């Protein structure tokens, strides 16, 4: 019998980025080669099936830095890391290549599925 | 809001 | 010239709930009278005018433990707290005056909002 | 997916 707030989910993400963009809360610092990224462990959980996997480790739960794979592009992680905070993906010619190989070692199958119908249509 |  | 995942912003907030169900990640326990409930301060802050001050104050931050005032129902709180990780709120004739109040201190606005608007077609 |  519950009533729901249409704009609740869109309105908490918001908050979300807003504390990512002040540097409040953040409890993780994501390596990619020579860029670095701060953001909340708890967002990459509920965005990305592998970092999910990382942080649910008994082991690696705790980490405070997390160094990614050296062939992962600083600027698709990016591109990924500012969907996970908004629900937007600036996907563009000269970055979908990039954005689709960091969505599948990220796991975020939504954006594979999308960047794959793009590639296909341009072919 | 609205019934969901 | 972005594309947006329309449930992007429904899917993390289902996740974050997930992750409150098995007590993952959680950084805080809100004490309400006999009753406690573990939560994410990221979340709060993103819910609640209340929290979003408490956890920008420098001392307050840190810490673990947060005891409400003791005129709140522990009800009202948990109606609460699971809207704010679902946009669903249980409000019913028997608890609104408590979630209306509650909404009030938490200075949670849209739920404040409607629970006026509901006692007001009862009158 | 949309346009925004
Ligand atoms: N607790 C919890 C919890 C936190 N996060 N999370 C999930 N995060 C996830 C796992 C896999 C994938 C994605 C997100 C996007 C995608 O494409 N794949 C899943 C579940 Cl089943 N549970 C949780
Ligand atoms: N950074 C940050 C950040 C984290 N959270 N948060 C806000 N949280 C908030 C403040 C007031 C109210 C509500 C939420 C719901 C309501 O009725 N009032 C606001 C801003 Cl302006 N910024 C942030
Ligand atoms: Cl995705
Ligand atoms: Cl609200």
């Amino acid at each position: 019998s519950c009533i729901q707030f249409t704009r609740h989910a869109s309105d908490v993400l918001l908050n979300l980025n807003r504390l990512r963009s002040r540097d409040i809360l953040t409890d993780v610092v994501i390596v990619v080669s020579r860029e670095q990224f701060r953001a909340h462990k708890t967002v990459l959980m509920a965005c990305s099936g592998l970092f999910y996997s990382i942080f649910t480790d008994q082991l690696k739960c705790n980490l405070s830095v997390i160094n990614l794979d050296p062939e992962i592009n600083p600027e698709g992680f990016c591109i990924l890391l500012d969907f996970m905070y908004t629900s937007r993906l600036n996907l563009r010619e000269g970055n979908i290549m990039a954005v689709m190989a960091t969505a599948m070692y990220l796991q975020m199958e939504h954006v594979v599925d999308t960047c794959r119908k793009f590639i296909k249509a341009s072919e | 809001w609205v019934i969901p």
